[PDB]
């Protein structure tokens, strides 16, 4: 019961900082009027093309 | 006694590793530091 | 011109939202709700690392957004209560021309582009240093002059 | 007794040096307008930017 | 040009301290204290290959501070005491143009910006070559006369 409850909560831990990486690294772009986002770097922070 | 004397820091036991553990360890760090100041003293020797 | 909306308090004025080229930019230091209902119901995404709140304008219905360059050229811009001396990395304004509450104005070259958005400024002496948001042509970054604060 | 105070006497010295180089590699930065301090030699050298 | 940077650091001062950009700076080879307290409350870095002290400018003060270049092209530099030659790379007087104590004045260009400052300079006959301090993009350099005096 213990084994299974620490190794879940550290995939949550590991999705919660891949989450919080992908917000960073992409807010310059979004949150820029004017820009467009690198098709490598859509691919990577997994969001939708551009601005559509 | 039937032998004669230790008296020398050269016959220390073995194991004794830690001691040139800690003297590398620490020559080291000078060694690392001399050289950070040594590229710097050039760097600065060549500006003008 | 006329891109200019107002962030109310539940009491009073607190700052500005402008309109600037697909974006609706207001700055994140100003607590309010935006006058134009079409504006207000808009999310928005906050990031306190450039003090913004940025979100896509309805563009479908809102065509009037103003012209934008990160062009920044020493030279005089428009700031809506006067002109703004630039030169290096900073703008410089009046020392009696600034005031709080003005937050969220942007600065106009002389095409009647917006190359900036105002936060607040410091004094300098004899001027204020002004302190903006402004971008490069691939992201947005901030210009924070010593001792500034929120206007 | 002596050992300790040899090593950390060799220790004393390397952060001299290592104190002596962060002097001289930054001095010509703080003297030049705009402290235009680039950002590795800012990690490197545990400084503050021009804006800081 | 026009304005007055120079700030005594002693009774019988020997060389004026300046501002320049955002740093405040005299040279290393004259003593005393700088005067207007703001100024003199400053902690200054000290580099003995430059002939250089340098400290921040206070904000409220921010203000007076010169303007400053790097760029340095042939031609004629204005000071307080006259005009200077500059050539070959090199800033020179006419003889007579400046004594040992009138160091620590910038050279400014047509813009009124500064290029240099001077700490001494060589007695060569009618005309005086000048050591002084000057920069490059982002670096400090120094620019000494052979049989060049301390002023
Ligand atoms: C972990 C490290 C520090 C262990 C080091 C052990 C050292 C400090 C100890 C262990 C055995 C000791 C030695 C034993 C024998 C002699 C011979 C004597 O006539 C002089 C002291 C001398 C030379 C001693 C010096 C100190 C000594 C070397």
């Amino acid at each position: 019961s213990v084994a299974s409850f620490v190794l879940l909560s550290m995939v949550g831990v590991a999705v919660g900082m891949c989450m919080c990486a992908r917000r960073r690294c992409i807010t310059p772009y979004e949150l820029t009027p004017g820009a467009t986002v690198p098709f490598l770097l859509s691919l990577i922070c997994c969001i939708r093309t551009a601005k559509a | 006694a039937s032998h004669t004397t230790l008296g020398v820091q050269d016959i220390s036991a073995t194991a004794m590793s830690w001691v040139q553990k800690i003297t590398g360890g620490v020559g080291l760090v000078v060694a690392v530091a001399a050289l950070i100041l040594i590229v710097v003293l050039c760097v600065s020797f060549s500006r003008h | 011109n006329d891109c200019i909306f107002e962030v109310k308090h539940e009491g009073k004025v607190t700052g500005y939202a402008c309109l600037v080229g697909d974006k609706v930019m207001k700055p994140a230091h100003v607590k309010g709700t935006i006058d134009n209902a079409d504006l207000a119901k808009l999310a928005f995404k906050r990031s306190s690392k450039y003090d913004l709140e940025c979100a896509q304008i309805p563009v479908h219905m809102k065509s009037d957004a103003s012209k934008f360059t990160h062009e920044k050229p020493e030279g005089y811009y428009n700031w809506h209560h006067g002109a703004v001396q630039y030169s290096g990395g900073r703008f410089t304004i009046p020392t009696g021309a600034g005031k709080p509450g003005d937050s969220g104005r942007p600065i106009f070259d002389n095409k009647g582009r917006v190359v900036a958005i105002v936060l607040g400024g410091a004094n300098e002496g004899a001027r204020t240093a002004l302190s903006v948001v402004t971008w490069n042509k691939d992201i947005v970054t901030k210009i924070t002059p010593e001792g500034a604060e929120e206007w």
